[PDB]
RNA sequence: AUAACUGGCUUGUGGCAGUCAAGCGUUCAUAGCGACAUUGCUUUUUGAUUCUUCGAUGUCGGCUCUUCCUAUCAUACCGAAGCAGAAUUCGGUAAGCGUUGGAUUGUUCACCCACUAAUAGGGAACGUGAGCUGGGUUUAGACCGUCGUGAGACAGGUUAGUUUUACCCUACUGAUGAAUGUUAUCGCAAUAGUAAUUGAACUUAGUACGAGAGGAACCGUUCAUUCAGAUAAUUGGUUUUUGCGGCUGUCUGAUCAGGCAACGCCGCGAAGCUACCAUCUGCUGGAUUAUGGCUGAACGCCUCUAAGUCAGAAUCCAUGCUAGAACG
RNA sequence: UAACGAGAUUCCCACUGUCCCUAUCUACUAUCUAGCGAAACCACAGCCAAGGGAACGGGCUUGGCAGAAUCAGCGGGGAAAG
RNA sequence: GGCCAUGGAAGUCGGAAUCCGCUAAGGAGUGUGUAACAACUCACCGGCCGAAUGAACUAGCCCUGAAAAUGGAUGGCGCUCA
RNA sequence: AAUAGGGUGAAGCCAGAGGAAACUCUGGUGGAGGCUCGUAGCGGUUCUGACGUGCAAAUCGAUCGUCGAAUUUGGGUAUAGG
């Protein structure tokens, strides 16, 4: 097995935990919850997110 | 040639696709899925993979009109791997192919499915990034 | 005139009537059939939903395109503290039937099965099975002629026996007391067996091996009061519809005049008696064990709970049974564990699992830590660390 | 005392099925058909009649939902062929189990597109309007065409046109409950119900079969359709957790902190609920039908049958599953 | 026939729980209580199957059966009411 | 190995023929078998046992013919030298 | 006696440019209209929504037509059953 990391917030994603998206541009995204992953649907920027 | 698990449906009769082959179409509108039983009330719906009746809706004036095999190879509805892992494409894409699987196309844009590639090695041949 | 068009019925006719269970604790309805060859074992454990967890386990079958290949797969938890055997039960052969025809309980009962036969025990004297015990007086040959009466005439002996709820964290103080057939040897053998296992703790390991299919007898979440629509999947009217859309249009032709037990009705939904099969063991833990989280993969010193322990239930301080997917009941319920009634030869029966990985993050939320160490090796000092 | 629904008699008509066998079928009546005749069945057609209802039984169709029939479209087991294989056709036991998504049309009917194992036909007051809908028909407004001197007519076209009441009895679905000394625990099981369904891929195997072209099946293995029962790990959805943050207008002199905007708006949002939008689970013995047989007379032979007897279907009865007789 | 039209009709883009296929949430009901308290309707009434019968019975005939008192829903029947 | 058709057909693919001779027995052949014969099998006559046998028709009961929708009616139970 | 706030921008008028003339063009100004969006008002399209023993013998909600004139309206007054 192998532990994945947000794409967002850094968050450890443990198997199964959390959604993937893959881009047009075939970039692969992993986020670990539904709030990494509609702060980025909303376009804001990670470095700009407090506690990421 | 393949036995791919159950997926999450994505595209119902009436969807409207991306074309993503260079077989000069740019749509791929739904009107049937392959190997879909009865229910009543029920639509017909097409998982990646799954091989489709479909019309061009816009595209080269020679492929209008008429109703050809097609083939999802990415969908934008979250479904569920045997692995765990929930995954979603940006769009809804698929290529004309024959009745045998056999593309009309040579290339394809974009990312495929791992079901679609594992289930057609003829589009496996022709795609590019698979996921 | 026929339907339209044809399309099969809402619902099983077998699970009617729709009704509450008249207990809370599921009774095992059939045993699994006696072999005299066999050594003399329990066919039955009772337990505690306490919930669900994930796992990482690597697939054994051949032709599959996940064989050898990593699956993540739902699991339930079981809290099963050892039971204590307190009686035992003699069934007769009879042209109507099996009748019972001798108890025998044991000397000394603890508390926690003695509130079982009480509404109000703060308010009782708390008189239960006293002069029973009595009757165990400097010889206990009733006791011990009861039991040669079982032993003469008896052809099914079932054992008593009651949880360790103490154990458990809940706050009922009740123990769930059920009859146990026991299986293997003659019937003199089952009755040596009850009466040497009086007031002894009987613990799942001598019941269930890991890999096993086992059964779950539970009685189902209830919804109360439900429509049509929820309670049994017909189809919804259409939006304009007057006087309301969740329902079903026709009740009945005119003719038979009167409403069939076929049609869908609205009335009360789940808290209904199931026994489900096919349920493998993926594990046996062990309450003594400070690994038991741990895989042969997984080295991390970590017990079965999560983190904050299980939602509304508690942590698993005891022996427990890991089982593949979901089991009916809810939260807190008594779960009776059942061995399978018949021999299973398919791939998915006999496969031996040897789990990767167990999840243990929390299940109060969007848990990303298994362990606190990892968590405060993640985030590191805090303010209220000082 | 009498028409326009349903219902009743009849069955001309409609539909379906037999017999006799002149012919068809390269030969060859009956593999498959079958004229001239003739015997029937059915009441999903249309007639015939006017028995019931005119102090009113809401008259089309669709949606929803249950059940029933078999004259079986598919799925099980078999017999026959002008069955080499593959395919196909006829038949037996069979209604256990399914029989779809759409363009046009108010349609029933129809016709096209497409998937599918199949897209069989019907009944239940032409099931089903205190279930809905109201597109059609069939009030009153209005237009057109034809007819009429006209008022007006049309079984012709068109457009707009109120779809009421259940709290009673029963029935259904669920829920309590007196008395069978009291109370408590664990049970037994009469009776009633019952559940699974279909397809695909790999192997067998490019094998049997076939000149070739083509081209199976059993054991086994992996998936999928339709259905069923749970469950909430995960993912998604939901937010009065008004939990946290943000925003506008105004009010409390400002700040802090707040009030109101008929939950003010926006982002996240656990818990709970929930989705083939998520996961899990859906058992194994016996007796039989058709059918193929053994021995074996009748009838010195023959003969599956007469006595006796073997195997055997998606059938049946059990196992298993649900309720537990509130007078077991 | 430009323009105009809460007029009738067909197609396209956008948007949508109309639908696939449903799920969740809020207030007010419904529900239980104190008080208050009508109406429609009513030959007698109210469990089924077949038969015959004014040819579609709750009652008749022949069978199935049948155990006090009851609550919320429901829309098959009362060829329910109007 | 009859004639003629036939690549071949000799009884057993197909057409005129359907005879004769020996026989008590035998068809220009009732089938299986051959590319074709051959082969065996039958038609009929023998040996054997030895007392009955075959065909057509008539009408009694029973069966097939004989398919519909809630579960159900020789009135019900049930009845088989009734 | 009554009729928020906007949009559009008719004649008439001022200035400039082009042209031989006949005239044309541009920027302003002006504030017309049974014009237009849209309150009050007047009306009553759709949900064939609610209700349909109602709040009501015609109402309620949203949506909607029109909204400076053939406008709305009080009071007085006239016309009376073939
Ligand atoms: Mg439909
Ligand atoms: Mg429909
Ligand atoms: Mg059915
Ligand atoms: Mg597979
Ligand atoms: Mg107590
Ligand atoms: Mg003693
Ligand atoms: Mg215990
Ligand atoms: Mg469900
Ligand atoms: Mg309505
Ligand atoms: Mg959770
Ligand atoms: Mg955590
Ligand atoms: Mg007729
Ligand atoms: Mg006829
Ligand atoms: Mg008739
Ligand atoms: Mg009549
Ligand atoms: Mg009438
Ligand atoms: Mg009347
Ligand atoms: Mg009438
Ligand atoms: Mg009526
Ligand atoms: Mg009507
Ligand atoms: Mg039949
Ligand atoms: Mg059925
Ligand atoms: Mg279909
Ligand atoms: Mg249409
Ligand atoms: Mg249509
Ligand atoms: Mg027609
Ligand atoms: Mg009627
Ligand atoms: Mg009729
Ligand atoms: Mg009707
Ligand atoms: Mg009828
Ligand atoms: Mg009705
Ligand atoms: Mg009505
Ligand atoms: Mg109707
Ligand atoms: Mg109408
Ligand atoms: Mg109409
Ligand atoms: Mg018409
Ligand atoms: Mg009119
Ligand atoms: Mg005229
Ligand atoms: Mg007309
Ligand atoms: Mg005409
Ligand atoms: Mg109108
Ligand atoms: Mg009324
Ligand atoms: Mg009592
Ligand atoms: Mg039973
Ligand atoms: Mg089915
Ligand atoms: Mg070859
Ligand atoms: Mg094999
Ligand atoms: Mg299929
Ligand atoms: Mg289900
Ligand atoms: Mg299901
Ligand atoms: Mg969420
Ligand atoms: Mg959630
Ligand atoms: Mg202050
Ligand atoms: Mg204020
Ligand atoms: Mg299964
Ligand atoms: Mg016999
Ligand atoms: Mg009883
Ligand atoms: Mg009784
Ligand atoms: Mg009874
Ligand atoms: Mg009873
Ligand atoms: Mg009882
Ligand atoms: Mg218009
Ligand atoms: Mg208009
Ligand atoms: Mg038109
Ligand atoms: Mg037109
Ligand atoms: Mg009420
Ligand atoms: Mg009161
Ligand atoms: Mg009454
Ligand atoms: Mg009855
Ligand atoms: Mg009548
Ligand atoms: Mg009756
Ligand atoms: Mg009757
Ligand atoms: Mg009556
Ligand atoms: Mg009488
Ligand atoms: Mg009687
Ligand atoms: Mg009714
Ligand atoms: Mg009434
Ligand atoms: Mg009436
Ligand atoms: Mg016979
Ligand atoms: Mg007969
Ligand atoms: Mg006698
Ligand atoms: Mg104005
Ligand atoms: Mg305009
Ligand atoms: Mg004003
Ligand atoms: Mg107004
Ligand atoms: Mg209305
Ligand atoms: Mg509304
Ligand atoms: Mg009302
Ligand atoms: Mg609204
Ligand atoms: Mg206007
Ligand atoms: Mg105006
Ligand atoms: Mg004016
Ligand atoms: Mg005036
Ligand atoms: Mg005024
Ligand atoms: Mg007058
Ligand atoms: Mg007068
Ligand atoms: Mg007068
Ligand atoms: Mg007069």
């Amino acid at each position: 097995m192998k532990i994945e990391v947000d794409s967002f917030s850094g968050s450890k994603i443990y198997p199964g935990r959390g959604t993937l998206f893959v881009r047009g541009d075939s970039k692969i995204f992993r986020f670990q919850s539904s709030k990494s992953a509609s702060l980025f649907q909303q376009r804001k920027n990670p470095r700009r997110i407090s506690w990421t | 040639s393949g036995n791919k698990f159950r997926m999450s449906l994505a595209l119902p009769v009436g969807a409207v696709m991306n074309c993503a082959d260079n077989s000069g179409a740019r749509n791929l509108y739904v009107l049937a899925v392959k190997g879909t039983g009865a229910r009543l009330n029920r639509l017909p719906a097409a998982a990646a993979g799954d091989m489709v009746m479909a019309t061009v809706k816009k595209g080269k004036p020679e492929l209008r009109k008429k109703v050809m095999p097609a083939i999802v190879i990415r969908q934008s509805k979250p479904w569920r791997r045997r692995d765990g892992v929930y995954l979603y494409f940006e769009d809804n894409a698929g290529v004309i192919v024959n009745p045998k699987g056999e593309m009309k196309g040579s290339a394809i844009t974009g990312p495929v499915a791992k079901e679609c590639a594992d289930l057609w090695p003829r589009i496996a041949s022709n795609s590019g990034v698979v996921v | 005139s026929h339907r339209k068009y044809e399309a099969p019925r809402h619902g099983s006719l077998g699970f009617l009537p729709r009704k509450r269970a008249a207990k809370q604790r599921g009774r095992v309805k059939s045993f699994p059939k006696d072999v005299k060859s066999k050594p003399v074992a329990l066919t039955a454990f009772l337990g505690y939903k306490a919930g669900m967890t994930t796992i990482v386990r690597d697939l054994d079958r051949p032709g599959s395109k996940m064989h050898k290949r990593e699956v993540v797969e739902a699991a339930t938890v079981v809290d099963t503290p050892p039971m204590v055997v307190v009686g035992v039960v003699g069934y007769v052969e009879t042209p109507r039937g099996l009748r019972s025809l001798t108890t025998v309980w044991a000397e000394h009962l603890s508390e926690e099965v003695r509130r079982r036969f009480y509404k109000n025990w703060y308010k009782s004297k708390k008189k239960a099975f006293t002069k029973y015990s009595g009757k165990y007086a400097t010889d206990a040959k009733q006791v011990e002629t009861e039991l040669a009466r079982i032993k003469k005439y008896a052809s099914v002996v079932r054992v008593l026996a009651h949880t360790q709820i103490k154990k458990t964290p809940l706050s009922q103080k009740k123990a769930h007391l059920a009859e146990i057939q026991i299986n293997g040897g003659s019937v003199s053998d089952k009755v040596d067996w009850a009466k040497e296992h009086f007031e002894k703790e009987v613990s799942v390991d001598s019941v269930f091996e890991q890999d096993e299919m086992i059964d779950v007898i539970a009685v189902t979440k209830g919804h109360g009061f439900e429509g049509v629509t929820h309670r049994w999947g017909t189809k919804k009217l259409p939006r304009k519809t007057h006087r309301g859309l969740r329902k079903v249009a026709c009740i009945g032709a005119w003719h038979p005049a009167n409403v069939n037990w076929t049609v869908a009705r609205a009335g009360q939904n789940g808290y209904h008696h199931r026994t489900s099969i096919n349920h493998k063991v993926y594990r046996v833990g062990k309450g003594t064990d400070e690994a038991n989280g741990a895989t042969e993969f997984d080295r991390t010193k970590k017990t079965i709970n999560p983190m904050g322990g299980f939602v509304r239930y508690g942590n698993v301080n005891n022996d427990f049974v890991l089982l593949k997917g979901s089991i009916p009941g809810v939260k807190k319920r008594v779960v009776t564990l059942r061995k399978s009634l018949y021999v299973d030869t398919s791939r998915r029966a006999v496969e031996k699992v040897n789990l990767k990985w167990i999840d243990t993050a929390s299940r109060f939320g969007k848990g990303r830590f298994q362990t606190p160490a990892e968590k405060h090796a993640f985030m590191g000092t805090l303010k209220k660390d000082l």
